């Protein structure tokens, strides 16, 4: 709880990753500004059930081969039931760094597809530290090719 | 205590959402919230700014 | 130059060995009730070790073959005999299932000798499991079959115990059958004499 | 637009209630499409045309049928409906009989055709 | 041979459960399931190398090594027969460069688990063994089938010319502490003959010790739980 | 163009109404287009059938409730 | 081959059978185990048109069609035994039905085959009830 | 392994190697000077051992050996919890700082 402005400081000084320490002091002052830009634009210019659009990302994730993570975001929402939170985090959604990686059977479920998953993650390890080995050998090309001073 | 596990369910949610709010980010918003402030406009002062944030960061980085 | 049999050929000539049905290049010696690998070609150790790993599997598909066949024909067999050969049947086209996936998936490559052991390690174990039942529960009938049945139902070993308990279940619906018409008619369909009510005439 | 948003209207429409009103069965609706997106088998339309002309035969249609047979050629001759065999599985499944008392003989799947899975 | 002595175990052990049985029927397996060598899942008893580039040396052991992790033999590198219960003898050409012998043999130990791991699966799932023997060996399969999903995808890797010597040894680490483990495990449970109460005290008690590395721990935990089913 | 598909388009939803009103499958106006317009995304129509199915099941409950 | 072709020998079985127990001179009752027999290999031939289709479309092959005729081959095994079982007894009426009962019992291992003679002694038996 | 494929990438100097090796000689170096100062002890005389090496001043030797030093005092940790929790002891080794007298 604090003044528009002040949590708005706070916040971009979170962000902020802040050469001079006035480039950083500058870089703050530009952030503080551009924020209180944008609220005050906001302000100028100035429904679904939040239930419904947790439901449309709960089965955009099933549908994307996520069933298990909307799941535990069903569960969540559940103990759950803060809206324009959650609002604010739906809009928020997909923001950060993709993710390219994260009794018994009757005799008929003998399946390709569990062997399938196992062999395609065996090959997703390999491939990726062969990636990884790749762009580091790289990245040591272009230094050995580079001035090294700067 | 409530609020603070309403806290890191939060932290938890938005992590698996692919969004990504911090734990003083996610207090601010809520603070704002409380305080009155439309989630929308939130999220679009949050993007506004991170992708400020970004652009800042990246020409501070070539700046050092 | 030398024949050696390609791997394509020689996952052609095993797949044929996995269907029941001699290669090219691999022949069943009908005197090991196996499959050998001519030694005319020449082909590496490994690929002949893999060759008669797998045709294992071709000699426990050709065993319960022939025990389904034989059993098949006897009207005297009863229909719990028959029961068993269904299942038996039914467990056989799983199998070939899994086999025309992995001619698909050969058929895709034109899939290695070694991935197939690996993904032969499972059908290996369930054909293994059935043949030993088969073999446990050869020359017996009515409730010498359902006893035998009982008896690998002991099995520790849950993916055996679950295809051992199906096939359990679906042996037993004849027996319950008749047991519920002993039991509600109060009367024999017995002409094979398995039931355990004897009518003296 | 969004295939979720289209599924929320249809349930809406079916219950002739808000969006919000249908949430529990919207959570139902979510949860058993998001069980299967892909079809398991494959899609041939001739399969679905013989299956209709044999219900409607075993619903004393056979004009009817023959109607339905020359509907299906209009259709595909003026095609412009890519994925048919989805629609018209879902107007058989959707298929009913007020013109008959209610009963069927038990078709097979193992002695009759069945699909190959794909 | 280890077979014998087995063979020898589980007649006792049959003619034990019969004293207990009062005579009740048990079950018994085929007995070409122990009668033939070809069902085995341990292993199955060319230009000779040193006339190779060392690269073309590499090549060809990497060849035989893929060949040898399965529990197959190869045509530069061949398996030694055992005597006893042990773990897999390999005998290595001699014409191969010394260093090269060196690399291949801290990796054997493996292969060795892996013959170990084979024979104690084979031995303890025949029924008079009892099922906490037999899940035993069914989790010991799930684990083998995972270490051979593994060389298998570096076998599909090898196919695309991308891998060799160092290289596998790197992706290797984890496996050989792994089989290690597994052998030790199996070794241990044979050579005290554990049944029952027995193997499952001896199941905790390795748990326990094995509480310094999580690799491990929650291996053993796995299968602890697993085998701990039937007994529970 | 445009005139062509909604020519295309206007037939097509009459020969589905046709087809509909045929085979007595009950299903009212609504239906015209977005729900066949969602099975053409290639949506499993059996799961399809069955949520329908479904929802008839509680439109129907829920009206025998009501009355 | 061998394996699949028993299915075509048992086709043309059933079709010389349908065909000769069509006639009037053999029955009303063979006459309408005939017609079912005529359905029963109308649904055969629906599944050849859709395996038509695949190949057509270049997706089937030798153990595909193996596996794919698996439960065609056993259904028209079992047709093609009550056949002729039927012909070489002759079985007219009450006899045939006899036939279809008995059958009917000893296929009780087999499920597809009890639902398959419980299909056809319900239609052949609505005449003679 | 990536100098091994680098060298066969080849098939490189000897002091772009050594360049490369230049971060390896130290994390080596610094392992190897912790390996002798935690020798000979156990428990409690391994861990002040181990504890005793955490005073260097170097980040990089500090960061690895703050990263060893938790991953030796998980066990540590686990056995005074028990200890703590449990009131019990598994000591077999004699490794822990309380001793049970039976």
């Amino acid at each position: 709880m604090a003044s528009v402005p002040q949590l708005l400081d706070d916040l971009c000084e979170a962000l902020l990753p802040a050469q001079r320490r006035g480039s950083r002091k500058r870089a703050k002052q530009s952030l503080k500004k551009v924020a209180y830009n944008a609220l005050f634009t906001n302000l100028f210019q100035d429904r679904l059930p939040v239930k419904n659009r947790i439901l449309m990302l709960s089965f955009d994730l099933r549908v994307g081969g996520l069933a298990a993570e909307a799941d535990r975001l069903e569960e969540l929402v559940e103990g759950l039931e803060l809206g324009s939170v959650l609002d604010l985090l739906v809009q928020l959604a997909g923001s950060g760094p993709p993710r390219v990686l994260q009794n018994v059977r009757y005799g008929g479920y003998d399946c390709c597809h569990l062997s399938g998953i196992e062999a395609d993650v065996r090959s997703i390890i390999s491939g990726e530290e062969e990636l990884c080995r790749d762009l580091i050998r790289k990245t040591l090309q272009v230094m050995e090719a580079a001035p090294g001073t700067g | 205590n409530a609020v603070r596990e309403t806290m890191d369910v939060l932290l938890e949610i938005s992590r698996i959402l692919n969004t990504g709010l911090d734990m003083e980010t996610l207090s601010i918003c809520v603070r704002l919230c409380e305080q009155g402030i439309n989630p929308e406009a939130l999220s679009s002062v949050i993007k506004e700014l991170r992708k400020a944030t970004e652009a800042l960061k990246a020409a501070e980085n070539m700046t050092s | 130059g030398a024949v050696e049999v390609t791997e394509a050929a020689l996952v052609r000539d095993i797949l044929y060995v996995f269907q029941g049905i001699d290669g090219k290049h691999v022949k069943m010696s009908n005197a090991d009730n196996c499959y050998t690998v001519e030694g005319k070609a020449n082909l590496s150790k490994s690929l002949r070790d893999t060759a008669v790993r797998l045709a294992e599997l071709g000699w426990l598909h050709n065993k319960i073959r022939k025990y389904t066949d034989q059993r098949s024909l006897d009207r005297s067999f009863g229909l719990v005999g028959q029961s068993f050969c269904a299942a038996l049947h039914q467990e056989l086209r799983e199998y070939y299932r899994l086999l025309s996936v992995l001619h698909s998936q050969l058929q895709l490559e034109d899939l290695t000798l070694r991935r197939l052991l690996v993904w032969t390690y499972d059908p290996k174990m369930r054909l293994k499991t059935l043949a030993a039942l088969v073999d446990h529960c050869q020359g017996r009938k009515g409730g010498e079959l359902a006893s035998a049945v009982h008896a690998y139902t002991k099995t520790g070993d849950p993916y055996a115990r679950s295809l051992v308990q199906h096939i359990l279940s679906l042996v037993s619906h004849p027996v319950l059958s008749f047991l519920y018409r002993w039991i509600y008619d109060g009367e024999l369909e017995d002409t094979y004499h398995e039931f355990f009510v004897a009518s003296d005439p | 637009k969004s295939p979720n948003v289209l599924l929320q209207n249809l349930c809406c429409r079916i219950l002739g209630k808000s969006e919000a009103d249908v949430a529990q069965q919207f959570q139902y609706a979510v949860r058993v499409i998001g069980s299967n997106f892909a079809p398991t088998v494959e899609r041939d339309e001739f399969l679905v045309a013989e299956k209709i002309k044999k219900e409607l035969t075993r619903q004393r249609r056979e004009a009817d049928a023959a109607l339905f047979s020359e509907l299906h050629r209009k259709l595909h001759s003026q095609g412009v409906l890519k994925n048919k065999w989805s629609i018209l599985y879902l107007l058989l499944s959707l298929s009913e009989d007020p013109r008959k008392q209610p009963s069927k003989v038990s078709g097979y799947a193992a002695l009759f055709a069945q699909a190959l899975p794909r | 041979t280890w077979q014998q002595s087995l063979e020898l175990t589980r007649k006792m052990l049959r003619d034990k459960q019969s004293k207990k049985n009062s005579g009740q029927r048990l079950p018994v397996l085929p007995a070409w399931v122990y009668e033939r060598p070809a069902l085995l899942g341990d292993f199955l008893p060319a230009v000779p190398i040193g006339s190779l580039p060392l690269a073309s040396q590499e090549a060809a052991v990497v060849e035989d090594l893929l060949y040898v992790l399965v529990g197959v033999d190869g045509r530069y590198i061949s398996a030694q027969p055992l005597t006893g219960r042990q773990g897999r003898t390999f005998l290595v050409d001699p014409n191969l460069d010394l260093s090269i012998r060196e690399l291949v043999s801290r990796i054997l130990p493996v292969a060795a688990s892996y013959s170990t791991v084979t024979r104690f699966i084979e031995e303890k799932s025949s029924f008079e063994y009892g099922q906490v023997n037999h899940a035993l060996a069914a989790a010991m399969r799930t684990l083998v089938k995972e270490y051979l999903v593994l060389v298998t995808q570096l076998e599909q890797l090898q196919r695309q010319g991308l891998l060799s010597l160092q290289k596998l040894w790197f992706y290797i680490q984890p496996a050989m502490r792994s089989l290690d483990i597994l052998a030790s495990l199996a070794t241990s449970v044979d050579k005290g003959e554990c049944i029952g109460g027995a193997t499952l005290s001896l199941l905790h008690d390795r748990s326990f010790s094995y509480t310094g590395d999580s690799q491990a721990q929650e291996l053993c935990l796995h299968l602890t739980k697993a085998a701990s089913t039937p007994y529970f």
